């Protein structure tokens, strides 16, 4: 199922530091990979993506390469700004998944998705969340949801395809949860059934761009506690 | 050497959307290092495989034939054009041919389907795009 990062990764500023990502070839060896980065208490934003392309805003001292069947990120010129989780993504082609690995902490020395419905529930219970898009054309985009659990990182859920047509979901909540999408209101839907603890988590919609490969857009957030009490 | 109408051509020779060919995409290694002072030779066997795979019968089944045409002439004089200045390694000419049957391989793989057409569409786009 894997693709592992080094938990932690330092330096001191102006320092050059390497976090790694390795994976399976049914993944990384197959596919195209993209980097996120996540400062504290914010949705992640994309970083790098197709290997070692970069998004408009993105300083140039952060740079991605593959390499077989593992995918580096290269940060140069580091700066305390940059401490944040680093997380890899790329699609398994053997799971039918998309997949990240278990990010990485850096220590140093117009559009628009808006996610609503989340809140607190017994064991067992229902949830319908929405996402509520603006600033594109919505039907031209596949979009999916994504969860962090408290304390954990990044793991994804579900993901459906511009017109609706086709769905992908990850073992975890495979037949309890549903992904929707209505086109003409500009909501995706995630209908979350038989809920557990483990569900818990905020979750975050995201715009994928093109074949799926990379999501340049996430909300931010909302969030979904399972709790006996 | 300039890609724009090419490009152009192609981003419009779409007609799947890829945001419904979500599992198809494929990273086919693309030999990017050999275009970073790019050697014509290479520049000429990119636009050379380009124009070998465009103008298949799977090719014309794929595509519109009007933009086909506009885009199959335009590989015609971009080559016309390299090939004259190619008067005067063989490794990099290599991963050139490499990378491109890859390529036909992934499209046998997948029966030449819509989707697949779609992510080698983009594909090109990309290499193009990444060759100036």
């Amino acid at each position: 199922i894997v693709l592992t990062q080094p938990p932690s990764v330092s330096g001191a500023p102006g320092q050059r530091v390497t976090i790694s990502c390795s994976g399976s070839s049914s993944n990384i060896g197959s596919n195209y990979v993209s980097w996120y980065q996540q400062l504290p208490g914010t949705a992640p934003k994309l970083l790098i993506y197709d290997n070692n392309q970069r998004p408009s805003g993105v300083p140039d001292r952060f740079s991605g390469s593959k390499s077989g069947t593992s995918a580096s990120l290269a940060i140069t010129g580091l700066q305390s700004e940059d401490e944040a989780d680093y997380y890899c993504q790329v699609r398994d082609n053997n799971e039918n998944e998309w997949v990240f690995g278990g990010g990485t902490k850096l220590t140093v020395l117009e559009v628009q998705l808006v996610e609503s419905g989340g809140g607190l529930v017994q064991p067992g219970g229902s949830l319908r969340l929405s996402c509520a898009a603006s600033g594109f054309t919505f039907s031209s985009y596949a979009m999916s949801w994504v969860r962090q659990a408290p304390g954990k990182g990044l793991e994804w859920v579900s993901a459906i395809s511009g017109s609706g047509g086709s769905t992908y979901y990850a073992d975890s909540v495979k037949g309890r949860f549903t992904i929707s999408r209505d086109n003409s209101k500009n909501t995706l839907y995630l209908q979350m059934n038989s809920l557990r603890a483990e569900d818990t988590a905020v979750y975050y919609c995201a715009r994928y761009i093109d074949f799926g490969d990379h999501m340049d857009f996430w909300g931010q957030g909302t969030l979904v506690t399972v709790s006996s009490l | 050497l300039d890609n724009r109408r090419t490009l152009m051509l192609l981003a419009q020779m779409s007609r799947i959307s890829p945001s419904s060919c979500l599992m198809d995409r494929h990273d086919f290694g693309f030999p990017q290092e050999e275009f970073d002072a790019p050697a014509i030779s290479v520049l000429h066997e990119l636009i050379q495989q380009i124009f070998n795979l465009f103008t298949t019968k799977d090719s014309s089944a794929a595509w519109d034939e009007d933009l086909l045409d506009k885009f199959c002439t335009e590989l015609y004089q971009q080559l016309n054009d390299l090939e004259a200045c190619v008067m005067q390694n063989a490794d990099s000419i290599l991963a050139v041919k490499k990378y491109f049957r890859r390529i036909t391989l992934y499209l046998t793989e997948k029966k030449y389907s819509p989707c697949a057409w779609e992510v080698v569409r983009a594909e090109i786009m990309r290499s193009l795009s990444l060759s100036t």
